[PDB]
DNA sequence: GCATCCGTGAGTCGAGGGAAGCACAATTTAACACTTTTGTCAAG
DNA sequence: CTTGACAAAAGTGTTAAATTGTGCTATACTGGGAGCCGTCACGGATGC
C-alpha cells in the first residue's frame, strides 16, 4: 500500500520536541546533572543562594552546594506499591560562629525531591501525573490609560506573583501623583523624598514636560529630612503602630527593596528595561545601601508615565493581553516557586532554634528540619490546580495534556470572574496558541494548547519561527521572536509562491502588526515557517481542515484525545504528516538505538545485537492499564535475524500501526438518510465490523480490598464465608482470592473476607427463628469484595500488599491490600459513540445484518450509514473531501498525505478518481459484464438532476459519477437501487472512551445520606437522579400534585413513608399516604440552633407537632 | 485595629 | 506557640491565666526578678491548654506527651537514614517497653478526624459528607424482611397451643420485649420452673416439625 | 407602585418562599423580628413542607371528587331514604 | 461524628465552631472567679462575642474562622441554609430518589410516540420490589426474600424472570428526563418497551422538545409509584397528550429533519 | 397546550415562567438581546 | 393529628431555648479517644441527647423496649429511641451576654 | 395516546378531575379485588400471556375503561365518605 | 448628588478525590475468687 | 405436673494495676506576622 503524497510547501525545520516544554524546564530547574561548581543561579540552585546564608544577628549558616541522589525505588515498583518516584535531596551546609569564627560542615538530608520520567510527567502516590503550564501577567512596568478620566494614564508596576505588593501610580485631578500600595493610597513625593530626591533634583528631569511636574514639587516635605520622612511614610502605611526608626526602616526596605520579600523577576527585569531604557541593578524597585534607599526604578517608572501624559511620539500604552506582555510559567518554575516557600519556612526554624538551646554546641543537622520543605513539595505535587490527574486514554491524549496553557490556577484567574477579553483570541496568538483547539463550555478560552512549532523562551515568552526573507530571496534562517519583536516586520505567508527561493509573486499576501497587508517582495522581511505553526498537535491531525468551520474543527481536534486504543487499530487513509512524530515523540513505541540486529523476539522482550556488539534487552509493557482504564500494551514488530537501522520501529506502542498514529478504523461510509436510524446525529453500522472485531478495545478495572486490625477484632481475608454455597466459593483459591482467568459476573465475589460482628443482641423474633433451626450464630459476617453491577470481566492479575513487604507503606491498622485486575474485550454496541477527525460524532444507534446495509454493484457492503443532514448546518466540508479521496484511494490500494492548507485539491483528487474508475469499472467488462438494468434507471434520473451529460454513454455517465465521488448504490432489503447516485467512500472513524456499558445505571433502594437521609449520588454510590428545582417546575407546571409529592417524601426522605411504600408493594399493595419529609425536619432543628422559634400550626393556630412527642420534654 | 482583634489587645496592654 | 491547634489570642489567654498563677506563687525575697519566675508558668499554662484544647477528640496530657516524643524521635531518624523510618527503627530508637506494634497503634490513635465539608474536586459542589451512607438507620429491605419474618412467626405460632406459644413467646421476649427466665414465667402462670421446660421444649419440638413440612421459615435464617 | 421581578419575590407575603429565593438571613431576621405566619399559599412553601400542590389534582376545586358506581349508590341512597 | 469504613473518623465543622464557644467560655468563667483585671476580661468576653458570631454566621464579621492547618473557611449555621449549596436550594426545593435510573439514548424509529425502549436490565433495578411480588405470586421464587438473592448474583437470574417482568410493567409509565429542564416538556411519560442493550430508546418526534440528539445525550428514567402517580402520568403526562406548546399553541410533535426531507 | 379553556386548578404561574425563559438562550447577548429582556 | 396549615417564625426568649435543651453542654469533649463513646457533659452526651442504640442506656443495665420512657440512675441515659439523637437538643449558659449577629450585621 | 382520551376529558369540567377520578376509582378496585367493577365479562382488560390471556391487572386501565362506558357517578358530595366504605365492603367484601 | 457596603451570577453527569518532663494524687479498668441465679438431669 | 442434686452462667465484692488529672520548675526575657490585584462587575440600599 504506496503512499501518495500532496503539497508544494517546504519545511526547512522540523518539529521541535513535542514534549520539551516540560522536560526542558524541569532539567533546568533541578540541574541534577551540571557539577556544583558550574551550576547557574535559576531554579532550585537560586531558592538556595536567596534564602541563604541564614544570619542569627552571632551564628550564620551557610550554604555551599546541594547534590540529588539516586531514586529509591524504580519507576514500575512506585506504580506497584503506590509510592511516588523521587531522589533524595541532600544540602552541603557549613554552620559559622561569629564570635569565635569556627566553621562546622555537615550533609543534610533536606528530603525527596519528585522526578519527572523520560515522557515528562510524574508518578505522585502511584499515579501518571502531568503539571500543566500557567500563563499569567508578565511582572514589569505597564502604561494603561485610565478608563474613568479621559487623557490620563496610570502606572503599573508589577512583581513576580506572590513576591510583592503591586504599584500603582497615578495623577490626581488636584495634580498630585498618588502611590497606591495595599489599598492605601498616599503622594509619592513622600516615598520619593524618602529616595533622596531634593527639589531641583526633580526638576532636573520630570520639570520637561508640562504642569504635570508642578504636582509633584511641593516643598511641605522637600526640606523634611529623610529620616523624617520615612517614619511619616511609615505611619501613612500601617498607622498604629508605635513609630520607630528601626521598625520603620525595617517595613519600608522590605516593602520596596528586600529581595527576599519583593522580586521583580527575570522577565519582569528585562520588560522594564526594555520599556523604560535603563539597566536595573537587581531585581527590586529601590535598593538599600550605605544606610540609605537609592531609587531603581520609580523615576523612570514616572518619568514614562509623565510623558506619555504629556504626548511624547515614542511612548505608548501597553496592550495586557498582548502575548509579549503575557508570560508562560512551566512545571520548573511552578516548582522552585514552591520550593523557595517551603525554603523560606526551613529558614524562619533555624532562625528561631538557633537563638535558643545549646547556642555553642550547635550544628547544621540540629538546626535544620526539612518538614517544612518536604510538605510544601508534596502539597504542589498533590493538591496543586496545576498538578492534574494524568490524561493517557491514547498516546495523542498525554502528548496534548504536556502542552495545555492553563490560565487558571493558584495566581491566575477564576472561571467565573474571567470576562470576554482574557478568552478571545488575540492577534498574537498567531504561531504561538492554538486558535481552535479550546474546551468549549465554561472554560473556552481559559485553557488552550501550544502551537506546534512553538517554544518558549528561558522568560516564559512563547517564540514562534519565521524564515529570513533578504532582497525578495527567501532564506533558510529561521529566528525565532516573541510577539512583542514580531511586530516591528512585515511578516509574508507560507503559501507565498517561489521560484526556487526568490518569491515569485508581484503582490505578497504578509502581516504587519497583526493586520493583512497586499506589499511586494520588496517589502517583505520575514516568512512562515509552514501553516502548521499555526495550529496545535491535535489540530494538525485533522486533513482538510481548510474546508472545515473552526467551530466543528475544535471538537475534532477535542476528540481525537478520547479515542481508545484498539485491538485493530488502523492509520487513516488520508493523514496529514504528524501521525509518525505524534508516535515517535510520545514514547509509546519502541526504537532501534542504533545499527543492530534483532537476536531475540518475543511478546514479553526484544534483544537488539548492536554493531558495537553489546547487547540490549528492551521488555515490553503488556496488557497495562492506564488511569482512564485502557490497556496499553506494546506489540513486537520485528523477527528474529533482523536487521534494523537506527531508529528503526522495534515494537508499535498503543494506538500505532508501523509507527504510525492509529486511533481508529479505516470504514467503507455511505452519505444518506436510512429508516431514521441516522436521526439527529445518530449512526447506522453494520454487523460485519463486529465480525471481524473491528473498534473492539480491551479495558482493564482494578479493584482493591484492605483487612485491618479492629476493636472487634482483625479483618481477615479467607475462603471461609460464612452462610455461602459451594457455588459462590467455586472460583476463590484457598488464600480467598479469585483464581487468575476466571470469568466473573455481576455479584460474583473477588476476594472473601470476614469482619467480627458488634456485639448485639438479636431481636425476639430472630432468636425465636435461630431457637427452631438449633443453629447457633456465627461471631464474623460477610464483608468480602464483589463484581457491582454491569461490570465483571476475566480476571487477569491479583497483587497482594502486606505489612511489612519492602517499601509498602500501608497506613495503620491496615494489615494488607489486596487488588483485583479484571479485564474485559469490549466490541461495538448500541449507544457506543463514534467519530470522526472533523467534529461528526454520533452514538451507534443499529446494527444491521450484512444483508441490510447498501452494497455496491459488486457486491460489497458499506459499513457505515451518515446522515448528510448533518454537514449543511455544521459546515464540516472537510468529512466529504476526505471520504471522496478514500473512496480513490479504496480502489488503487494506496494512503495519501495532504497537509493541513497545502495538500490534496479538488482537480487532484478528481484525477485520482478517473483512475480509480478504471481498476472499479474496467474490471467489470473484463468480467464480460456491462452496465445493469439497475444502473441505467439511476442514470435516467441523474441526467434530469443534471448530475451527468445528456447524451452520453451508460459508462461515460458513470464515469461523470465517480468523479463526484457518487456511486450507484443497490438496496440490500428490496435489491432495487436507490434512485440517486451515493457519495460513498472510505472515512477514518475513532470509537470514542464515552461508552453506554460505563454508563447505564438504576436503582430502586440503596444507600442513604447521614443528615438529610436522602439517597446518595453517583453509579459508584448506587446513588440516586438528583430531581433538582428546575425538574420539579415541570412536574408543577404539569398539575400532577401526587407524582411530586412522592418523589419529595415517598422515594427521597420519608423515612417512615419509604419503608411502608417498599413494604406495601412487596405485599402487592398501594403504597401509603407520604408524610412530613426528614428535611424538613431538619431544617427545623437548624432554625432553632439560630434561636428561631420556629412553630408549625394547624387551622386553629394551635402549634402541630410534627417531631411525634420524641423532642418534647414530657 | 478594629477589625483585628489582635492589634485592638496589644493596643490595650500598651497602655 | 502559634500553628499547634491553638489561635494567638487563645494562647495569650491560656498564658495570662499562668501569669496569674505566677503572681500569686512568686516570692520577692529570692531577689529573683519577676519575669525569671513568671515565664515558668506562662510557658506551663499554654502549653497544658495546646494538649488540653488542640484536638476534636481529646487526648490526655501523658498520651500528648507520648505522641509528641514519637513524632520527635521519628524525625531524628528520618533526618539520618535518609528516608522514612519503619516502626521497628522507631520502637527501638523509644527505649524499653516500645515495640513495632505499639508505635503503629500510637500513630493510629493519634489520627485527627476528616472535615464532613471538605471539597472534592475543583468544583465546589462535592464534599466528604456525600459519599458517606448512614448505616443505623435499618434499610427499607431491612425493615420489610424484619415485618415478613414476624408475621409468619405468628402464624407459625398459631398452630401451638393457647400455653405453649406464649410460653415460647415469654421466654423469647416476644411479648415485654425481654427474655423472661424459666422461675420469671413460672410466676405469670403458676407453674414450676422445671414443667415450664418441658412445654416450651416441647412446644419448640412441634413447629420445628411443621417447617419440615412447609419450609416456610428456612428463608429468614440466611 | 413599580418593582422588578427580584424586589417583587423578596417582598412577598411568605417568608418560606422567600427564603428559599435570596436574601436568606434578610428574610429570615425580618420574618422572625415580626412573628411572620406562612399560610401556605404558593407552590414552593408545599414543596418545602412535602405537602401536595394548590395545583392540579392537588387543588380544592376537583381534589374532593368522588366516584361511586350505580350499584352502590342505590344501597346507599335506599339504605337511608327507607327509614 | 460518624466512624468511616477504614476506621478513620469524620466530623462536621459545627463541633469545631461548638468547641470553641464552649472552651472560650469555660476560661472566662474561671478568669472571672479568680478576679483577674478588666483588660483580661475584656478580652476574653471580645473573643466571647466572636466565637458566638462565627458559630451563627462566620465570616460576615471580619475574617473567617479556619479550621487549623487549612485556609478553608470553618462551615456556619448561616452557611448551612443559605446559597445555592444551602439547605433550601439543595435539600427541600431538589432532592435524590429512589426508583430513578440513566443511561445514553439512541433513536427508535419504530416506536410509537407513547412509548419508549427501556433496558431490561435497567428495569429490573428500576422495577425491583413489583418484580419480587410477581415471582412470589409465580412458582419462581418461594418468598420475597429469596426471590431478592436470586437477583443479586447476575447467574443466578433465570428466564422466567423477564416474562415476569414483563407482566409488571404492562400499562405503566416511566418519566424520562432530560437536563437541562427548560420548560415542562423537559419531563415526558412513555410506556417502556423492554429491549436487549443499554441505551434508552426515544422516539423522534420528541426530540425537539426535549431538545434532545443523539450525539452523546443523556436521560433520566423515573418510576410514578402509587395510583395517583401513575394516573396522573398516564392522562397528563404522557407525550401523546402533549402535542401543542404551552407557550405558543403551535404543534410541537411534528415532523423533523429527515421526516420533512422525505415528504 | 390544548386548544381549550383552561382548566381551573392549573399552574399557569410556572408555564408563563417557563415559557419566557426557555427561549433565553436563543436571544442576543454580543439595550437588545437577553440584557435587555432583563432590564425590562 | 391536626394537619399543619400555616408555620410562624419569632424569636426564641433564654427561658425558651432552655425549656428546648436537655440538658447544658458544660465540656468541649466529643467522645473519648480510646472507647469512642461518648463523653459525659459533652457535645455528644448520651445523658442529654439521648441513647446510641434504641433502648439501651450508657451503662448497659437497660436493653429492652420493655422499659420505655425510663431513665437508667446508673447513667441518667433514656431508654428510648435512639432517633430522638436527631431531635433533641442542648444548651450552652453563656458566662456574659452575646448579641445574635443577624440582627446587629 | 390513551385510548377514548379525547372523551374522556370532554366528561369534565377541569382535566385534573379527570385524574382524581380515574386514581380514586382504581384504588377501589385494587382494594376489593377488581369484584366491583362495572364492566361485563367481555368487556374486561385482559393481558397477552405466555399461558393465555388474564385479566389486565394495572388497575388504572381498568377505571379508564370503566368510565368511557357511563356507568360510573363521580361529582363532590355525594355520599359520605365513612358512609360510602361500609356500603362497599358489604356488597363486595375482600 | 456622591460614597460605601452587601449579595448575586443555569442544569444533570462524571471520574477523581479522603514543639518538655517528672512526681504524685485520683480515677477507671481488669483480674480473681467467691456467692446467688438459671438451665438442666432424673426421677416420682 | 411436682422435687433434688447438679454444673455453668450471671452477678457481687475486693484489690492491684493501668490509666488519667493536676501541680510545679526561681538568671533574665515584656506589642504578631502575613500579605500583597487581571483586586469582579452591577445594582440595590443606606448614610451623607
Ligand atoms: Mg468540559
Ligand atoms: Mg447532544
Ligand atoms: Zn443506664
Amino acid at each position: 500500500m504506496e503512499i501518495k503524497r500532496f503539497g508544494r510547501i517546504r519545511e526547512v525545520i522540523p518539529l521541535p520536541p513535542l514534549t520539551e516544554i516540560q522536560v526542558e524546564s524541569y532539567r533546568r530547574a533541578l540541574q541534577a546533572d551540571v557539577p556544583p561548581e558550574k551550576r547557574e543561579n535559576v531554579g532550585i540552585q537560586a531558592a538556595f543562594r536567596e534564602t541563604f546564608p541564614i544570619e542569627e544577628e552571632g551564628l550564620v549558616l551557610d550554604f555551599l552546594e546541594y547534590r540529588l541522589g539516586e531514586p529509591p525505588f524504580p519507576q514500575d515498583e512506585c506504580r506497584e506499591k503506590d509510592l511516588t518516584y523521587q531522589a533524595p535531596l541532600y544540602a552541603r551546609l557549613q554552620l559559622i560562629h561569629k564570635d569565635t569564627g569556627l566553621i562546622k560542615e555537615d550533609e543534610v538530608f533536606l528530603g525527596h525531591i519528585p522526578l519527572m520520567t523520560e515522557d515528562g510527567s510524574f508518578i505522585i502516590n502511584g499515579a501518571d501525573r502531568v503539571i500543566v503550564s500557567q500563563i499569567h501577567r508578565s511582572p514589569g512596568v505597564y502604561f494603561t490609560p485610565d478608563p474613568a478620566r479621559p487623557g490620563r494614564y496610570i502606572a503599573s508596576i508589577i512583581p513576580l506573583p506572590k513576591r510583592g505588593p503591586w504599584i500603582d501610580l497615578e495623577v490626581e485631578p488636584n495634580g498630585v501623583v498618588s502611590m497606591k500600595v495595599n489599598k492605601r493610597k498616599f503622594p509619592l513625593v513622600l516615598l520619593l523624598r524618602v529616595l533622596g530626591y531634593d527639589q531641583e533634583t526633580l526638576a532636573r528631569e520630570l520639570g520637561a514636560y508640562g504642569e504635570l511636574v508642578q504636582g509633584l514639587m511641593d516643598e511641605s516635605v522637600f526640606a523634611m529630612r529623610p529620616e523624617e520622612a520615612l517614619i511619616r511614610l511609615f505611619t501613612l502605611l500601617r498607622p498604629g503602630d508605635p513609630p520607630k526608626r528601626d521598625k520603620a526602616v525595617a517595613y519600608v526596605y522590605g516593602l520596596i527593596a528586600d529581595p527576599r520579600r519583593y522580586d521583580l523577576g527575570e522577565a519582569g527585569r528585562y520588560k522594564a528595561e526594555e520599556k523604560l531604557g535603563i539597566r536595573l541593578s537587581g531585581r527590586t524597585l529601590a535598593r538599600f545601601e550605605d544606610g540609605e534607599f537609592k531609587d531603581e526604578v520609580f523615576l523612570p517608572t514616572l518619568r514614562y508615565l509623565f510623558a506619555l501624559t504629556a504626548g511624547v511620539p515614542g511612548h505608548e500604552v501597553d496592550d495586557i493581553d498582548h502575548l509579549g506582555n503575557r508570560r508562560i510559567r512551566t512545571v520548573g518554575e511552578l516548582m522552585t516557586d514552591q520550593f523557595r516557600v517551603g525554603l523560606a519556612r526551613l529558614a524562619r526554624g533555624v532562625r528561631e532554634r538557633m537563638l535558643m538551646g545549646s547556642e555553642d554546641s550547635l550544628t547544621p543537622a540540629k538546626l535544620v528540619n526539612s518538614r517544612p520543605l518536604e510538605a510544601a513539595i508534596r502539597e504542589f505535587f498533590s493538591r496543586s490546580q496545576l498538578s492534574q490527574f494524568k490524561d493517557e486514554t491514547n498516546p495523542l491524549s498525554s502528548l496534548r495534556h504536556k502542552r495545555r496553557i492553563s490560565a487558571l490556577g493558584p495566581g491566575g484567574l477564576t472561571r467565573e470572574r474571567a470576562g470576554f477579553d482574557v478568552r478571545d483570541v488575540h492577534r498574537t496568538h498567531y504561531g504561538r496558541i492554538c486558535p481552535v483547539e479550546t474546551p468549549e463550555g465554561a472554560n473556552i478560552g481559559l485553557i488552550t494548547s501550544l502551537a506546534a512549532y512553538a517554544r518558549v523562551d528561558e522568560l516564559g515568552f512563547i517564540r514562534t519561527p519565521y524564515r529570513r526573507v533578504v532582497g525578495g530571496v527567501v532564506t533558510d534562517e529561521v529566528v525565532y521572536m516573541t510577539a512583542t519583536e514580531e511586530d516591528r516586520y512585515t511578516i509574508a505567508q507560507a503559501n507565498t509562491p517561489l521560484e526556487g527561493n526568490r518569491i515569485a509573486a508581484e503582490r505578497v499576501v504578509a502581516r504587519r502588526k497583526g493586520e493583512p497587508v497586499i506589499v511586494s517582495p520588496e517589502e517583505v522581511e520575514f516568512m512562515d515557517v509552514s501553516p502548521k505553526q499555526v495550529f496545535s498537535v491535535n489540530t494538525n491531525l485533522i486533513p482538510f481542515l481548510e474546508h472545515d468551520d473552526a467551530n466543528r474543527a475544535l471538537m475534532g481536534s477535542n476528540m481525537q484525545t478520547q479515542a481508545v486504543p484498539l485491538i485493530r487499530a488502523q492509520a487513516p487513509v488520508v493523514m496529514t504528516g504528524l501521525e509518525e512524530r505524534v508516535v515517535r515523540d510520545s514514547l509509546a513505541a519502541l526504537y532501534a538505538e542504533e545499527d543492530g540486529e534483532v537476536a531475540k523476539v518475543d511478546g514479553n522482550r526484544i534483544v537488539v545485537r548492536y554493531e558495537d556488539g553489546r547487547l540490549v534487552e528492551y521488555p515490553l509493557r503488556r496488557f497495562y492499564r492506564s488511569n482512564q482504564g485502557t490497556a496499553l500494551d506494546q506489540r513486537p514488530r520485528v523477527v528474529v535475524g533482523q536487521r534494523v537501522r537506527k531508529g528503526d520501529l522495534l515494537a508499535d506502542g498503543p494506538a500505532s500501526e508501523n509507527g504510525f498514529l492509529a486511533l481508529g478504523q479505516n470504514v467503507l461510509v455511505a452519505i444518506m438518510p436510512f429508516d431514521g436510524y441516522n436521526f439527529e446525529d445518530a449512526i447506522v453500522i453494520s454487523e460485519e465490523l463486529l465480525k471481524r472485531d473491528f473498534y473492539t478495545s480491551i479495558h482493564i478495572e482494578r479493584y482493591e480490598i484492605e483487612a485491618r486490625d479492629t476493636k472487634l477484632g482483625p479483618e481477615r481475608i479467607t475462603r471461609d464465608i460464612p452462610h455461602l454455597s459451594e457455588a459462590a466459593l467455586r472460583d476463590l483459591d484457598e488464600e480467598g482470592v479469585v483464581r487468575i482467568g476466571a470469568e466473573v459476573k455481576p455479584g460474583d465475589i473477588l476476594v472473601g473476607r470476614t469482619s467480627f460482628k458488634g456485639e448485639s443482641e438479636p431481636t425476639p423474633e430472630e432468636r425465636l427463628l435461630r431457637s427452631i433451626f438449633g443453629e447457633k450464630a456465627r461471631d464474623v459476617k460477610d464483608t468480602s469484595l464483589r463484581v457491582p453491577p454491569g461490570e465483571g470481566g476475566i480476571v487477569v492479575r491479583t497483587v497482594r500488599l502486606r505489612r511489612g513487604d519492602p517499601g509498602v507503606e500501608l497506613k495503620p491498622g491496615v494489615r494488607e491490600v489486596v487488588r483485583v485486575y479484571v479485564a474485559q474485550k469490549r466490541k461495538l454496541q448500541v449507544g457506543d459513540k463514534l467519530a470522526n477527525r472533523h467534529g461528526n460524532k454520533g452514538v451507534v444507534a443499529k446494527i444491521l445484518p450484512v444483508e441490510d446495509m447498501p452494497h455496491l454493484p459488486d457486491g460489497t457492503p458499506v459499513d457505515v450509514i451518515l446522515n448528510p443532514l448533518g454537514v449543511p448546518s455544521r459546515m464540516n466540508l472537510g468529512q466529504i473531501l476526505e471520504t471522496h479521496l478514500g473512496l480513490a484511494g479504496y480502489f488503487l490500494g494506496q494512503r495519501y498525505i495532504s497537509p493541513i492548507f497545502d495538500g490534496a485539491k479538488e482537480p487532484e483528487i478528481k484525477e485520482l478518481l478517473a483512475q480509480a474508475f478504471e481498476v472499479y469499472f474496467g474490471k467489470r467488462k473484463g468480467e464480460g459484464f456491462g452496465v445493469d438494468k439497475r444502473e441505467v434507471e439511476v442514470l435516467r434520473r441523474a441526467e434530469k438532476l443534471g448530475l451527468v451529460t445528456p447524451g452520453k454513454t451508460p459508462e461515460e455517465q458513470l464515469k461523470e459519477l465517480f468523479l463526484q465521488g457518487k456511486v450507484v448504490l443497490y438496496d440490500g432489503r428490496t435489491g432495487e437501487p436507490i434512485e440517486g447516485p451515493i457519495v460513498v467512500g472510505q472515512m477514518f472513524i475513532m470509537k470514542l472512551y464515552h461508552m453506554v456499558e460505563d454508563k447505564m445505571h438504576a436503582r430502586s433502594t440503596g444507600p442513604y445520606s447521614l443528615i438529610t437521609q436522602q439517597p446518595l449520588g453517583g453509579k459508584a454510590q448506587f446513588g440516586g437522579q438528583r430531581f433538582g428545582e428546575m425538574e420539579v417546575w415541570a412536574l408543577e407546571a404539569y398539575g400532577a400534585a401526587h407524582t411530586l409529592q412522592e418523589m419529595l417524601t415517598l422515594k427521597s426522605d420519608d423515612i417512615e413513608g419509604r419503608n411502608a411504600a417498599y413494604e406495601a408493594i412487596i405485599k402487592g399493595e398501594d403504597v401509603p399516604e407520604p408524610s412530613v419529609p426528614e428535611s424538613f425536619r431538619v431544617l427545623v432543628k437548624e432554625l432553632q440552633a439560630l434561636a428561631l422559634d420556629v412553630q408549625t400550626l394547624d387551622e386553629k393556630d394551635n402549634p402541630v407537632d410534627i417531631f411525634e412527642g420524641l423532642a418534647s420534654k414530657r | 485595629s478594629t477589625s483585628d482583634p489582635v492589634r485592638q489587645y496589644l493596643h490595650e496592654i500598651g497602655q | 506557640y502559634t500553628g499547634r491547634g491553638l489561635s494567638f489570642l487563645d494562647l495569650i489567654q491560656e498564658g495570662n491565666q499562668g501569669l496569674i498563677r505566677a503572681v500569686e506563687k512568686f516570692e520577692y525575697k529570692r531577689r529573683f526578678k519577676f519575669s525569671t519566675y513568671a515565664t515558668w508558668w506562662i510557658r506551663q499554662a499554654i502549653n497544658r491548654a495546646i494538649a488540653d484544647q488542640a484536638r476534636t477528640i481529646r487526648i490526655p496530657v501523658h498520651m500528648v506527651e507520648t505522641i509528641n516524643k514519637l513524632s520527635r524521635t521519628a524525625r531524628q531518624l528520618q533526618q539520618e537514614l535518609g528516608r522514612e523510618p519503619t516502626y521497628e527503627e522507631i520502637a527501638e530508637a523509644m527505649g524499653p517497653g516500645w515495640d513495632a506494634k505499639r508505635v503503629e497503634e500510637t500513630l493510629k490513635i493519634a489520627q485527627e478526624p476528616v472535615s464532613l465539608e471538605t471539597p472534592i474536586g475543583d468544583e465546589k459542589d462535592s464534599f466528604y459528607g456525600d459519599f458517606i451512607p448512614d448505616e443505623h438507620l435499618p434499610s427499607p429491605v431491612d425493615a420489610a424482611t424484619q415485618s415478613l419474618l414476624s408475621e409468619e412467626l405468628e402464624k407459625a405460632l398459631s398452630k401451638l397451643s393457647e400455653r405453649e406459644a406464649m410460653v415460647l413467646k415469654l421466654r423469647k421476649g416476644l411479648i415485654d420485649g425481654r427474655e423472661h427466665t424459666l422461675e420469671e414465667v413460672g410466676a405469670f402462670f403458676g407453674v414450676t420452673r422445671e414443667r415450664i421446660r418441658q412445654i416450651e421444649n416441647k412446644a419448640l419440638r412441634k413447629l420445628k416439625y411443621h417447617e419440615s413440612r412447609t419450609r416456610k421459615l428456612r428463608d429468614f435464617l440466611d | 407602585l413599580l418593582m422588578g421581578v427580584t424586589k417583587s419575590a423578596l417582598s412577598t407575603k411568605s417568608w418560606l418562599s422567600a427564603a428559599s429565593f435570596q436574601n436568606t438571613t434578610h428574610v429570615l431576621t425580618e420574618a422572625a423580628i415580626a412573628g411572620k405566619k406562612d399560610e401556605l399559599i404558593g407552590l414552593k412553601e408545599n414543596v418545602i413542607l412535602g405537602r401536595l400542590i394548590p395545583a392540579g389534582t392537588g387543588s380544592d376545586f376537583v381534589r374532593f371528587t368522588q366516584v361511586v358506581d350505580q350499584k352502590t349508590l342505590k344501597a346507599i341512597e335506599e339504605a337511608r331514604k327507607e327509614a | 461524628m460518624v466512624q468511616v469504613d477504614g476506621g478513620r473518623f469524620a466530623t462536621s465543622d459545627l463541633n469545631d465552631l461548638y468547641r470553641r464557644l464552649i472552651n472560650r467560655n469555660n476560661r472566662l468563667k474561671k478568669l472571672l472567679a479568680q478576679g483577674a483585671p478588666e483588660i483580661i476580661i475584656r478580652n476574653e468576653k471580645r473573643m466571647l462575642q466572636e466565637a458566638v458570631d462565627a458559630l451563627l454566621d462566620n465570616g460576615r464579621r471580619g475574617a473567617p474562622v479556619t479550621n487549623p492547618g487549612s485556609d478553608r473557611p470553618l462551615r456556619s449555621l448561616t452557611d448551612i441554609l443559605s446559597g445555592k449549596q444551602g439547605r433550601f436550594r439543595q435539600n427541600l426545593l431538589g432532592k435524590r430518589v429512589d426508583y430513578s435510573g440513566r443511561s445514553v439514548i439512541v433513536v427508535g424509529p419504530q416506536l410509537k410516540l407513547h412509548q419508549c425502549g427501556l433496558p431490561k436490565r435497567m428495569a429490573l433495578e428500576l422495577f425491583k420490589p413489583f418484580l419480587l411480588k410477581k415471582m412470589e405470586e409465580k412458582g419462581i421464587a418461594p418468598n420475597v426474600k429469596a426471590a431478592r438473592r436470586m437477583l443479586e448474583r447476575q447467574r443466578d437470574i433465570k428466564d422466567e424472570v423477564w416474562d415476569a417482568l414483563e407482566e409488571v410493567i404492562h400499562g405503566k409509565v416511566v418519566l424520562l428526563n432530560r437536563a437541562p429542564t427548560l420548560h415542562r416538556l423537559g419531563i415526558q411519560a412513555f410506556q417502556p418497551v423492554l429491549v436487549e442493550g443499554q441505551s434508552i430508546q426515544l422516539h423522534p418526534l420528541v426530540c425537539e422538545a426535549f431538545n434532545a440528539d443523539f450525539d452523546g445525550d443523556q436521560m433520566a428514567v423515573h418510576v410514578p409509584l402509587s395510583s395517583f402517580a401513575q394516573a396522573e402520568a398516564r392522562i397528563q403526562m404522557l407525550s401523546a397528550h402533549n402535542l401543542l406548546s404551552p407557550a405558543s399553541g403551535e404543534p410541537l410533535a411534528k415532523p423533523s429533519r429527515d421526516i420533512i426531507l422525505g415528504l | 397546550s390544548m386548544a381549550r379553556p383552561v382548566s381551573i386548578g392549573e399552574a399557569v404561574g410556572i408555564v408563563a415562567a417557563q415559557s419566557i425563559g426557555e427561549p433565553g438562550t436563543q436571544l442576543t447577548m454580543r439595550t437588545q438581546g437577553l440584557p435587555r429582556v432583563i432590564e425590562l | 393529628k391536626k394537619e399543619v396549615r400555616k408555620v410562624r417564625i419569632a424569636l426564641a426568649s433564654p427561658e425558651k431555648i432552655r425549656s428546648w435543651s436537655y440538658g447544658e453542654v458544660e465540656k468541649p469533649e466529643t467522645i473519648n479517644y480510646r472507647t469512642l463513646k461518648p463523653e459525659r457533659d459533652g457535645l455528644f452526651d448520651e445523658r442529654i441527647f439521648g441513647p446510641i442504640k434504641d433502648y439501651e442506656c450508657a451503662c448497659g443495665k437497660y436493653k429492652r423496649q420493655r422499659f420505655e420512657g425510663k431513665v437508667c440512675e446508673r447513667c441518667g441515659v433514656e431508654v428510648t429511641k435512639s432517633i430522638v439523637r436527631r431531635y433533641r437538643m442542648g444548651h450552652i449558659e453563656l458566662a456574659t451576654p452575646a448579641a445574635h449577629i443577624w440582627f446587629v450585621k | 395516546a390513551e385510548p377514548g382520551i379525547d372523551k374522556l376529558f370532554g366528561m369534565v369540567d377541569s382535566k385534573y378531575r379527570l385524574t382524581v377520578v380515574v386514581a380514586k376509582r382504581a384504588q377501589q378496585l385494587l382494594r376489593h379485588g377488581f369484584k366491583n367493577t362495572v364492566l361485563e365479562p367481555e368487556e374486561r382488560p385482559k393481558m397477552q400471556t405466555l399461558e393465555g390471556l388474564f385479566d389486565d391487572p394495572n388497575a388504572v386501565t381498568w377505571a379508564m375503561k370503566e368510565l368511557l362506558t357511563g356507568r360510573l357517578v363521580f361529582g363532590e358530595n355525594l355520599v359520605p365518605e365513612d358512609r360510602l366504605q361500609k356500603e362497599m365492603e358489604r356488597l363486595y367484601p375482600v
